[PDB]
Formats: structure tokens, C-alpha cells, sequence
């Protein structure tokens, strides 16, 4: 029944934002903690990504709603920088909180924040160094260094890095986007003799076998996948319907009357050229025999993702009819092979006219190695894509925030106005990345921040932080970098969010 | 709702005391005699009641108080009868009376443009020796953007007009005829208030109705051609039903205007001021029931054009 | 006790208390704005979208008050909004200041009639002395920068960041139709929203602009008569299910053939009657688009109630959502309908201008749907401000430079006539010092020093406090050469409405009872 306007409203907004800021904080580094989320249904899920946690949580607060909306928009427009922007906004709010209750009009800090952001953007633009085909003689040395930088992220085997480089370098033909959400990846289960295999085509996993399944040819010269939503199962067709039970001739009569239409339909759908039937429902017992007697192919039980991949690779068309079809909405392949390894029957579709997707089989013969060690390859291919597509780059880690903070602190000592303390607080609030990294890594940030400040007091290089050796080394030599375009956008989004939060002075409710 | 009157307030209030409600009802029941006398009455009654209560508390009987009150009332009546004086009624006295009434009712701003119109209407209505009647003066209202806007029309006012304007408006000596026949009610097929199943009967009824409408419009056209034949002698028809545009064009081609959607009070005032017989036929009869009109004007404002008829016989409608 | 039923607290003592406190509490939630500042307020009602606004119009249109003193001002606000373009918070601030200054006079011991008479005399004197501070005037309205400066000055009140491109676009859209001389309409300019790039890629285009795709053929003829309809592609034949799996193919094929023949006869009757194109407002079908492509008939896809409402209020047709093929009774005046490709989207263009009553539609584009509202508000405010119905606008140096001069003139005039009418004149003169105070308090500095500086320089009437930091403490700037002027008739109407509202409030002030059931 109590409400105010001005300082109490801003204090309440800051206190509400602090809750959602502290709710997600430990999930920032590469080895963050896991979180279990369970709704009212009864199924729980373990996740460690900040975006997945923010998407599965709703707040009944206007400031928190605007913050999570800005974070979702930034994650959808870019793809990196969701928790860092929230942490920066929370630190800015925590630094601006004591400079509000002392009788200060917040309309004078927006200009100072904008000038500081502009100066930081200008410094980042003038300090960024880009390199793309200008040295390292022929292009044969750039791919080697790219593969080395990709494998230096996670200490893995030598045979796994080469296969990853081959699978990431053989998919750069018609892809002109900035994300791997077009082709995608698919993890398989099982084991093989080798550790990893590569192929170009569609992949089909385990298929149920029956009696006489070897009657179909293993190799096809010019196969054509039959894109039909209907299936030929014992439940679809029928041999006895509503008929008068008298003698034994009525059964044969009705089964012949049905088989006439069945043969007409199958010959009409086979005369178009399609012969590789990919039925969604599993096959029965007599359907396989009927398909083998006509020297045709039969299948059953296939997921929707495999059908979509086949339609995208072979170039199939969506057919919404069973009969009265033509010979233009059908797919055309080239090589269809069936290779059984261990205890499964794998199927390969190689020779697609549209080189789009490729299969990267990773089977070592275990049940836990398939689920684990799956984020390292994703991070490696993401770093490779970011280094190939983007041109500008800079040293990653905590080597770019300390220099900006020192520059802002040195520049704030040349202004005779009220913006001195504002710029000082803005520069102090920028130190939140390496402290949080050291806190998540299980180290002592107090023993590293002092050394970083002492090294950056007169050096100004790319000396960041370490995790394995637990020391201070040059990030430019550790083969770890980051694009110089995501940080600018993240800082701009954080500044805009802070300005929008500090601009709101009160709220107005409406009962009816 | 803003108010300041005595009877209007006493009639629309929620009094929790039954005695006060009965007193207010008794006071309002005696307001239909004179003009406005419900105000400045409760104060004297309350003072007299307080004096009577004080005299009772002092020690007396209500009979002597009532006798003294009756004697004082008789003395006051005699004094008022002996102190009265006569004055010649003219224009300044009525002007001052209306000005004082407007000042006691409305603010001292627009109280100058209404008293003149009231005096003019009174002088135009009163001209005989019998007492006048407040039933021939119609007070209409409109919707405008300004505040001080008054008008004194010496004729009648018609809200509705015609669906096809822009033809003519300078009709001097016009003839008005009031009727109530079915000229064009609706194009939908009807019968006798009961739906049927066959369409031949209803289509034949519709064809017969159309033939009757054609015969009626031909009859009124020949009547207008017989009683006139030029452009100076105009004709105006008042009907409460609709009018088809295809027939309205043919009617206006010769010089006769037909109005649609007319209220009952409008035709009542028209037949009471002019004097016409309301029949249910469009036959060729005597032109004695046709009323005369001197000046007709069309005022275009808002979403509906108004009609002003004046310069008629016996101007007894302001 | 005798009249009320323990509902309202009215009597012979609430007049010099509640009737003023209600207006004070109503006006206190409004002084935070008024000026180029960033004080956005969120509005939560029924849309459930959480949008922030800055103007007080949308704030007052959503707040529900239950007091007659607060409802007596929204009527004057709506009247002022319907009359001229801007002008809303000025009347409220003036009424609040007048009530706060009359509270002291009522507490001292003076009747309300003398205060009303003094206020009326002061208002008459202000209205008489108002036509005397005319500096600049409108020269020729056929130029570009002459109206662009005024448009920029009007837009600077709302948006402070971007205001040149929008002003130039509004000037180009207004100069391409008709000027203020002769006849100029307001409901002939439409604003369309396009979800694509930012606001740095807008353009202008004359004629109708609608985001509607075309799955047929380009019909650039003049005989293509329009035919608007509600939902013609709804469902004239309702099909049900007999069994669970599937029914006999013969009945389904017969029903499909019958529906195809019916729709073919329908489109043939609608095309042979004198209508080449048809405006649909339902779903689509394979055979429908097939017939539309094989019959050379343009078929739309996007449907909206606003589009059909505008087409009905502009042309004058009527939709006929009937099953049987009707007759052609929607003949309009359009004939030249062309197609254009803007932003990889198909748009329609109508050409039917005969050098009279031309229309225009500016192309707007932004990031989200919560940012184009302020742009549209600024556009319509500038359009309403451009309309003045006079060749010479007679602009006056606004922003507070004229209020101090008017107050000084009223103070000098009141110190002449004797009697008990000087207190009301002094109060009306002192009430004019509420515009510079609210502008100085919403910046960052105080207002007493600003008022002292404005009163200590000179009585020129062209000095006002700026917006930058180098113009807050000194507040010595010449707004005549900068280009900051205001409407002459707008301030007059605002003062008149404020005086009328104050008179109405001070008049009706006694006992608020109730009505019987
Ligand atoms: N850029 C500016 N420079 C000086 N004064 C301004 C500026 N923008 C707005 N104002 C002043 O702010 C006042 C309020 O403007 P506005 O908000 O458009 O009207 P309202 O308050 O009636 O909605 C105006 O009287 C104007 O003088």
C-alpha cells in the first residue's frame, strides 16, 4: 500500500536486478558448475549454459524482463556474450548506487557514460590489429597454424585434431553464413576398428532385419529415394474386410479384389522411377518378401531428421499425395552402400548432387565416451569458423579490460568537473572478468590482480591470466584470440541497458 | 449534473430523515401554482419553529401561538394589499424583469442576448386579449463548438431533408401536402407478416407493389403539372417512409421536392400551424388541404441538413 | 449525517483543502516531464507488453481517476488537443499554480467573488497585451529550410538525438502535396511500419503504400476494378468425417470436382462482370492459386482489418461475404495500380491524383515495434504543428522568455488601480513563474539562481536558459538567432482554457452530495 518515486524506485530496481545477476554467475568460464532445473511435470534437466538457464526462467519484474529480453536479443543477433553483459550491467548499477542517495541528478551521468563508451570504442578500434592473407608465404602454412590453434584449446590426441580439421575444411564450399546452424552435426553410437571416419552423404543408423533381407542388391548404380508418406505394413493394407462368411472362395475373391488395386498403385508409383522406398513405419513380415520378389528395396523405422537430411542433400521435394504422382518431385542419388560394423547395419548415401552435409562418425567402442568429450570439438570448430570468417581479432582473456581501465583512469585526471568520479567508477567497474575467472577456476584473485596491475602499469602488452600453470603469461603466444567486433557490440548493449535502467524513474499501474 | 435551483435539488436528493423528506415533498407539491417560489421558504419556517420551541420551553400553549401567527399573517396580508401599486406594462419593465431573472439563474455574462430574444418572442406571440399559452413555443437544442449562440426563428424547423441535395433552394410560394401512404418503405419482399414457401406469390406481390408505386408517382406528377406548370410555384411533400433515388430524380426534374423520414411532432406542428388534412391517398382532390409556405431555406451543418420554413400564414410558432 | 451516507468527506470545510489537494496530487505526477529530458515511464494496462512513453497524453489516457476536480481538467485537455496540435501540460501547470496561490488568499480571509473578478481582469489584460511581442514571421512556404527549421524546433521537444532527418522527411512529404494556403487536409497522410533495417534508411513515396504480396501476375491495366471482400476464401462447402481412417475415394473426388466447378464458375462470373482483380481476406489453396495464375488474376495474401477499413473509408465500397456470386456494386475511382519492389517486398502503388486532394505515405522502418511509436508520435505532432491555417504564423520567442515579460507587465499594471483587486493580480502575475522553474529543476541545477539571472539582465524578452552545461548557471543566451520559437495562437488558447478551468473550479465549490436511486 506504499509507493514512492525517484530514489526508492531506483533502489528497488537495482535490488531486483541484483537477484537475477547473482542467480547466474558461476556459469561463465569453460569449466562452470552445473544446474538442475525441474518444472511441475516431473522431469529434471542438467544444464550449464547461461542462455538455456535464462530461457527457462521468468521474472515478474519490469527491469529484469527488459534485461533478459536485451540478453536474448543480443544472443540471437550475435551468439556470444550473454552473461558478461549482465555482469557488467550489475557492476555498473552497484557502482552507481552510492552516487544516487547523495542528492545527484542522474541526467548528468548519461553523457559521461556515453563519452566513456565512445572513448573505449575508439581505443579498441585504434588498438585492433587484423591479419588475413598478407604473410606466411603460400596458404599451405595458414591451415597448419589454424589446426594448431584449434588443437591447442584442449589437449587431445593427434589423430583427433587432424580429422576435425579435415571435417571443418571440407564443408567450406557454398556456406556463406557466420554460424554452423545450417549443416549441423550428429553424434552416433557404437564402435568400429578406427577412432573416427569421414564420409560425404546421408547416414542411416540401425535398421531392423528380417528373414531374407539379403535379397536386395548392396550397391546401386542410380538409386532414387521414394518420397512417399504412406507405408506398406500389415496395418496399412488388408486381406479380409467386411464380407459374408460362407465358404473359402469369398476370402480369395476379396483378397484378389484388394491385390488388384494394390498392384495398380504400386506399379503406378514405381513407373515414375522411384525404387528406394523409405517408409516411416517399420516393415512387416510379408511386405519384405513381396518387395524382394519384385526386385525392389524396402525399409522402415526412420527418424525425421534423417528424412530432412536426405531431402536437403539429395534435393527432394515435399509430396502431399499418394497416387497420381509425376517424375519431377522425386530424388536422385548415385551410390547407396550398406556396411555392417560390430553390431549394427550402417547405411551410406554417397554421391549427392548437392554437397551440403557430411557424416563425421566418432565411434570408439564405449558407452560414456560418446556423450562426453563433445564440447571440445564444438568449441574448436567455433573458433575455427570465427577465425576464418571474421577478419579483425585481438588477444583474448583478461588482457583487454585492464588496459582500457588504466587508460580511462589516466584520462580522468585531466577534466575539471563532476565527471571525474563518474569516469573513475566506470573504469573501476570494468574489472569483473579476470576476478570472476579466477574465482571460478578455484584460485586466489587477490594474488593475481595485483600482479596484473603491476605488469600493466608500464608494459601495455597482451599479458592475461592462466588456468593450468596458474600464473601470468602472454595471451598472444598461448594461441587464444577473440574477434574485435563482439566486444564492441557487447559494451554498446551493456551501456544501452544501463542507460535504459537509469532513465526509468517511476512506474504507473492501472487496475481496470 | 450542475444545479442551483430549489425544486430541482429538492426533487433529486437522498434525505435520510423522514420528516425532512415529508417537508420537502410538501414544499414541492405547492410549486405548480406560481412560477418559482420553492426557495426562500425553509428559512422563515425554521425561524418560526425555533421561536415557537423557545416560547414552549419558556411556558406557553401552542393555541395562543397559532392565533398570534394567524393574526400576524392577516395583518401582513392587509399591509401587502394596501401597499401595492400599479405600473404601465411596456418594454423596459419586461426587459428588466427578464434581466433580473437571468442574473438570478445564470451568470452575469450571457444574460444580455437571451432577454432580448425572450421579449421579442413574447411580443410576437402575444397580440390578443386572452391569456397566452406556453405550448406554441418549441425550444430545440443542437451541438456546436462555441458557447454563446442563440437564434429566434419565426417559422418551423425540420430536422431531416433529402438524400440527393444540390438542386434548388429559392422556392417562394410553396405548397405543402401531408400524407402517410406507402411510397417506398423497403425493397425487401413481404406479404402479410407471415413467411411462406412459394416465391411466385411474393414476386407477384412485389411486382404489384412496384406497379402501384409507379401509378402513385405518375399521379402526383400529373397533379403537380396541373396545379402548377412553371418553376416559381413549387411543391414540397412530407413522408415518413423512404424515397427511391430513381424516382426522386424524375420528381426533381419537374420541380417538386419530397422529404423522407419525418417525425410525428413535425407533421403535427405543420398541420396545426398551416391547417391541412392528413389523408392516406395521392388522388386528385381539392387543393384546400394544401398549406402555403412563403420562404424555405436549407441550413447545412453537421451530418444532417435542416429546413427552415417561414413567411407562412398566421405566424404563431417561434 | 443528513444528506450523504458516509461516502464522501464533503462539507463546509473541505473546500479550502481537498479541492486543492486533489489537483496538487494530480499535477505532481506530471512536472517530471515538460522539456527535452529522458524521463520515460512504463505503462502497464491490458496489452501486457511493457512499453515506456514520454508524452503525458498516453499517460493521462491510461490513468483512471475517481474525483470530479481531477475530471474537470481532462475535458479541457481533450478540448485543447482537439483544437490545436500540442499544448497539454501548460494548462495543468497553470491551474495548479493558480490553485496553490489562491489557497493562501482563501486562508487569509477573502471572498471568492473578488478573486474571480481579479483573475478575469488579469486574464483580459494578458489577452490584450499578448499581441505585442511578435518578432519573426513566416515568409514563403514554398521553400525547404524555412519550414525545416520549425519542424526541427518542434521535434527537438520530443526526441533529442535524431531530429534533422525526420524533420526533412516531414517537410518533403508536406511540400509534395499542398501548402497552408488554400486548403490542406490532415487525414491524407498515412504511416506504414516495415520490419527490416533501422531508421537510417527511410524514404518517401506518393500514393498508397501497403505491404501485400502477389502470387499471380502483374496487372498494369486501367480496367482492373477493385472488389473488396470480407472472407471470400473461407469455406463454402463444409466437409465432415464418416469413418476413422479414410472414406471412399469416389465421394471425395466428386466433392472436389464439384467445389472446383463452383469456384471456377464464381471466378468466371466475378471476372466477366467487370472486375479483373479481387481483394481476398482469408486463406489460400493450391487450386485457388492455380486458377489465379491461369486466369491472370492478382491474388493477395496479407489481410488486416485496418487495410480494409481504410479501403472502405477512402474508395467507398462494401464487402459482400456471400456464398452465391453477387453482382458488381463496388465500382470505385482507382484504375492505375502498379507493383514495386522495396526491401525485397512487394508493395502496391495507386495513382489517381488530378492536382487536387493528393495523398502521401512515408516509409518507416525500425528495429522492434516498441520504437516506431515515438517516431509516429513525433511525425503526427510535427504535421499538426505545421497546420496553422494562416500565411503569417507570427512566431514568438517561446521557452520562457515571454512568460517573465508578461508577468512583469501584469505586475506593473496591477500597481495602479486601488481597491481589493491587487492581490489577485499579483497572484496571477506570480503564477507565470512556473515554466522556467520546472525547466531548471528537470536539468540538474537549481531554479532560484536561474530566475535571479533572468530578472537581473534586462527586460528584452529574448533570453532563456539553455540545455548544455555551459548554459545552466549563466542562462544568458539569445534564442532569436538560434531558431527556438513557439505558436502564437497555441499559447493564447492554452491560457484561455486554463483561465476557464480555474474559474469553473473556483465557482463550483461547496457540498458534493449524491443522487437518489
Ligand atoms: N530544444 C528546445 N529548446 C528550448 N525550449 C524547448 C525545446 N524543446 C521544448 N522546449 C520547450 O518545452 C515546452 C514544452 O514543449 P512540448 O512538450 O512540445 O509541449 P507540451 O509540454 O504542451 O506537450 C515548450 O513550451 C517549449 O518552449
Amino acid at each position: 500500500t506504499d509507493s514512492s518515486q525517484g530514489i526508492p524506485q531506483l533502489v528497488s530496481n537495482i535490488s531486483a536486478c541484483q537477484v537475477i545477476a547473482e542467480a547466474v554467475r558461476t556459469t561463465l568460464g569453460p569449466r562452470g558448475m552445473d544446474k538442475l532445473i525441474v518444472d511441475g511435470r516431473g522431469k529434471a534437466t542438467i544444464s550449464n549454459d547461461g542462455a538455456t538457464i535464462l530461457k527457462l526462467l521468468d521474472v515478474v519484474h519490469p527491469a529484469a524482463k527488459t534485461l533478459v529480453d536485451i540478453a536474448k536479443s543480443q544472443d540471437a543477433e550475435v551468439g556470444d556474450g550473454t552473461t558478461s553483459v549482465t555482469l557488467l550491467a550489475a557492476e555498473f548499477l552497484k557502482q552507481v548506487k552510492p552516487y544516487v542517495e547523495e542528492g545527484l541528478h542522474p541526467q548528468i551521468i548519461i553523457r559521461a557514460f556515453r563519452t566513456a563508451t565512445q572513448l573505449a570504442v575508439n581505443k579498441i578500434k585504434e588498438i585492433a590489429v587484423t591479419v588475413k592473407k598478407a604473410d606466411k608465404v603460400e596458404q599451405r602454412k595458414l591451415l597448419e597454424k589454424c589446426a594448431m590453434t584449434a588443437l591447442s584449446s584442449k589437449l587431445i590426441s593427434q589423430q583427433k585434431a587432424f580429422f576435425a580439421k579435415m571435417v571443418v575444411d571440407a564443408v567450406m564450399m557454398l556456406d556463406d553464413l557466420l554460424q554452423l546452424k545450417m549443416i549441423g552435426i550428429k553424434k552416433v553410437q557404437g564402435g568400429a576398428l578406427e577412432d573416427s571416419q569421414l564420409v560425404a552423404g546421408v547416414a542411416f543408423k540401425k535398421t531392423f532385419s528380417y528373414a531374407g533381407f539379403e535379397m536386395q542388391p548392396k550397391k546401386y548404380h542410380n538409386p532414387k529415394i521414394a518420397l512417399l508418406n504412406v507405408e506398406l505394413e500389415l496395418k496399412a493394407e488388408k486381406d479380409n474386410a467386411e464380407i459374408r462368411v460362407h465358404t473359402v472362395e469369398d476370402y480369395q475373391a476379396i483378397v484378389d479384389a484388394e491385390w488388384n488395386i494394390l498392384y495398380d498403385k504400386l506399379e503406378k508409383i514405381h513407373h515414375s522411377g522411384a525404387k528406394v522406398v523409405l517408409s516411416k513405419l517399420p516393415i512387416g513380415d510379408v511386405a519384405t518378401q513381396y518387395f524382394a520378389d519384385r526386385d525392389m528395396f524396402c525399409a522402415g523405422r526412420v527418424p525425421e531428421e534423417d528424412l530432412k537430411r536426405t531431402m536437403m542433400a539429395c534435393g527432394g521435394s515435399i509430396q502431399t499425395s499418394v497416387n497420381a504422382l509425376s517424375a519431377d518431385v522425386l530424388g536422385r542419388c548415385q551410390v547407396f552402400e550398406e556396411t555392417q560394423i560390430g553390431g549394427e547395419r550402417y547405411n551410406f548415401f554417397t554421391g549427392c548432387p548437392k554437397a551440403k552435409t557430411c557424416t563425421f562418425i566418432l565411434r570408439g567402442g564405449a558407452e560414456q565416451f560418446m556423450e562426453e568429450t563433445e564440447r571440445s570439438l564444438h568449441d574448436a570448430i567455433m573458433i575455427v569458423r570465427r577465425a576464418i570468417k571474421n577478419d579483425s581479432v585481438v588477444a583474448g582473456g583478461g588482457a583487454i579490460e585492464m588496459e582500457l581501465s588504466k587508460y580511462l583512469r589516466d584520462y580522468s585526471r585531466t577534466i575539471p568537473g563532476k565527471q571525474q568520479l563518474l569516469i573513475g567508477a566506470y573504469a573501476k567497474a570494468l574489472e569483473i572478468i579476470p576476478r570472476q575467472l579466477c574465482d571460478n577456476a578455484g584460485f586466489d584473485a587477490t594474488n593475481i590482480l595485483n600482479k596484473l596491475r603491476a605488469r600493466h602499469a608500464q608494459g601495455g602488452t597482451w599479458y592475461g591470466v592462466d588456468i593450468n600453470n596458474e600464473d601470468i603469461a602472454d595471451n598472444f603466444e598461448a594461441f587464444v584470440w577473440e574477434p574485435a567486433m563482439v566486444r564492441i557490440n557487447a559494451l554498446t548493449a551493456a551501456s544501452e541497458a544501463a542507460c535504459l535502467i537509469v532513465s526509468v524513474d517511476e512506474t504507473i499501474k492501472n487496475p481496470r | 449534473k450542475l444545479t442551483k435551483d430549489g425544486n430541482v435539488l429538492l426533487h433529486e436528493m437522498q434525505i435520510q430523515h423522514p420528516t425532512a423528506s415529508l417537508i420537502a415533498k410538501v414544499a414541492t407539491a405547492q410549486d405548480d401554482i406560481t412560477g418559482d417560489g420553492t426557495t426562500s421558504n425553509v428559512l422563515i419556517i425554521g425561524e418560526l419553529l425555533k421561536q415557537a420551541d423557545l416560547y414552549i420551553s419558556e411556558g406557553l400553549h401552542p393555541r395562543i401561538i397559532t392565533e398570534g401567527f394567524e393574526a400576524a399573517k392577516e395583518k401582513a396580508l392587509q399591509f401587502l394589499e394596501e401597499v401595492k401599486v400599479s405600473r404601465e406594462m411596456d418594454r423596459e419593465t419586461l426587459i428588466d424583469v427578464a434581466r433580473t431573472s437571468l442574473r438570478t439563474k445564470v451568470h452575469a455574462e450571457l444574460a444580455d442576448v437571451l432577454t432580448e430574444a425572450v421579449v421579442d418572442s413574447i411580443l410576437a406571440i402575444k397580440k390578443q386579449d386572452e391569456p397566452i399559452d406556453l405550448f406554441m413555443i418549441e425550444i430545440m437544442e443542437m451541438k456546436h463548438k462555441s458557447e454563446t449562440d442563440t437564434s429566434l426563428i419565426r417559422g418551423l424547423v425540420l430536422d431531416h431533408g433529402a438524400r440527393h441535395p444540390d438542386m434548388k433552394k429559392r422556392v417562394e410560394d410553396a405548397y405543402i401536402l401531408t400524407c402517410n401512404v406507402s411510397l417506398e418503405y423497403e425493397k425487401t419482399e413481404v406479404n402479410s407478416g407471415f413467411f411462406y414457401k412459394s416465391a411466385e406469390e411474393r414476386e407477384k406481390l412485389v411486382k404489384a407493389e412496384r406497379k402501384f408505386i409507379e401509378d402513385r408517382v405518375k399521379k402526383i406528377i400529373e397533379l403537380k403539372r396541373k396545379v402548377c406548370g412553371d418553376s416559381d410555384k413549387g411543391f414540397v411533400v412530407i413522408n415518413q417512409k423512404g424515397i427511391d433515388p430513381f424516382s426522386l430524380d424524375a420528381l426533381s426534374k419537374e420541380g417538386i421536392v419530397a422529404l423522407r423520414r419525418a417525425k410525428r411532432r413535425n407533421m403535427e406542428r405543420l398541420t396545426l400551424a398551416c391547417g391541412g388534412v392528413a389523408l392516406n391517398s395521392f388522388d386528385d382532390l381539392s387543393p384546400d388541404c394544401l398549406g402555403h409556405a412563403g420562404l424555405v431555406y436549407e441550413y447545412t451543418l453537421g451530418e444532417e441538413k435542416f429546413t427552415f420554413i417561414e413567411k407562412c400564414n398566421n405566424p404563431r410558432s417561434v | 449525517m443528513l444528506k450523504e451516507g458516509a461516502k464522501h468527506f464533503s462539507g463546509l470545510e473541505e473546500a479550502v483543502y481537498r479541492n486543492i489537494q486533489a489537483c496538487k496530487e494530480l499535477a505532481q505526477t506530471t512536472r517530471t516531464a515538460y522539456g527535452p529530458n529522458g524521463m520515460n515511464k512504463m505503462v502497464i494496462n491490458h496489452l501486457e507488453k511493457l512499453f515506456v512513453t514520454n508524452d503525458a497524453a498516453t499517460i493521462l489516457r491510461e490513468l483512471e481517476v475517481q474525483h470530479p476536480a481531477a475530471k474537470m481538467i481532462v475535458m479541457a485537455s481533450h478540448m485543447q488537443e482537439q483544437e490545436v496540435g500540442d499544448g497539454t501540460n501548460f494548462v495543468l501547470v497553470f491551474a495548479g499554480a493558480l490553485l496553490e496561490l489562491a489557497e493562501e488568499l482563501l486562508r487569509i480571509g477573502l471572498s471568492v467573488s473578488e478573486v474571480i473578478e481579479g483573475y478575469e481582469i488579469a486574464c483580459r489584460k494578458a489577452h490584450e497585451i499578448l499581441p505585442n511581442l511578435v518578432c519573426c514571421s513566416a515568409k514563403n512556404l514554398r521553400d525547404i529550410d524555412e519550414v525545416s527549421s520549425l519542424l526541427r524546433t518542434s521535434i527537438m521537444s520530443k526526441q533529442y538525438g535524431n531530429e534533422v532527418f525526420l524533420a526533412k522527411l516531414i517537410a518533403q512529404a508536406c511540400v509534395s502535396i499542398f501548402p497552408d494556403s488554400g486548403h490542406f487536409n490532415v487525414d491524407n497522410i498515412r504511416v506504414c511500419k516495415i520490419l527490416g533495417s533501422g531508421i537510417s534508411s527511410s524514404s518517401v513515396l506518393h500514393g498508397m503504400v501497403f505491404k501485400k504480396e502477389t502470387e499471380g501476375d502483374v496487372t498494369s491495366v486501367k480496367d482492373a476494378k477493385i472488389a473488396v471482400y470480407s472472407c471470400p476464401f473461407d469455406g463454402m462447402i463444409t466437409e465432415t468425417k464418416g469413418t476413422v481412417l479414410i472414406k471412399t475415394a469416389e465421394e471425395l473426388m466428386n466433392f472436389s470436382k464439384g467445389e472446383e466447378n463452383l469456384m471456377d464458375a464464381q471466378v468466371k462470373a466475378i471476372a466477366d462482370t467487370g472486375a479483373n482483380v479481387v481483394v481476398t481476406g482469408g486463406k489460400v489453396a493450391d487450386m485457388a492459386l492455380h486458377y489465379a495464375n491461369k486466369y491472370n488474376i492478382m491474388l493477395v495474401r496479407l489481410n488486416s482489418k485496418w487495410d480494409l477499413r481504410r479501403l472502405c473509408k477512402t474508395v467507398g465500397a462494401t464487402a459482400l461475404p456471400r456464398l452465391t456470386p453477387p453482382v458488381l456494386e463496388e465500382m470505385g475511382h482507382c484504375d492505375s495500380v502498379y507493383l514495386s519492389e522495396v526491401g525485397d517486398t512487394q508493395v502496391v502503388v495507386f495513382k489517381h491524383e488530378k492536382e487536387d486532394g493528393a495523398i502521401s505515405t512515408i516509409v518507416l522502418r525500425g528495429s522492434t515495434d516498441n520504437l516506431m511509436d515515438d517516431i509516429e508520435r513525433a511525425v503526427d505532432d510535427g504535421v499538426n504543428t505545421f497546420k496553422v491555417l494562416t500565411r503569417d504564423k507570427r512566431l514568438v520567442p517561446g521557452g520562457g522568455a515571454t512568460e517573465i515579460e508578461l508577468a512583469k507587465q501584469i505586475t506593473s499594471y496591477g500597481e495602479t488601480c486601488p481597491g481589493l483587486e491587487q492581490y489577485a493580480i499579483k497572484k496571477f502575475a506570480e503564477a507565470f513563474e512556473a515554466i522556467p522553474r520546472a525547466l531548471a529543476e528537470n536539468s540538474g541545477v537549481k531554479a532560484n539562481e536561474v530566475i535571479s539571472k533572468l530578472y537581473a539582465v534586462h527586460q528584452e524578452g529574448n533570453k532563456n536558459v539553455g540545455l548544455d552545461i555551459e548554459a545552466e548557471v549563466p542562462a544568458v543566451k539569445d534564442m532569436l538567432e538560434a531558431g527556438i520559437l513557439d505558436t502564437y495562437l497555441g499559447k493564447y488558447w492554452a491560457i484561455k482554457l486554463a483561465t476557464n478551468a480555474a474559474v469553473t473550479v473556483l465557482r463550483v465549490d461547496q457540498i458534493i452530495m449524491a443522487k437518489p436511486a
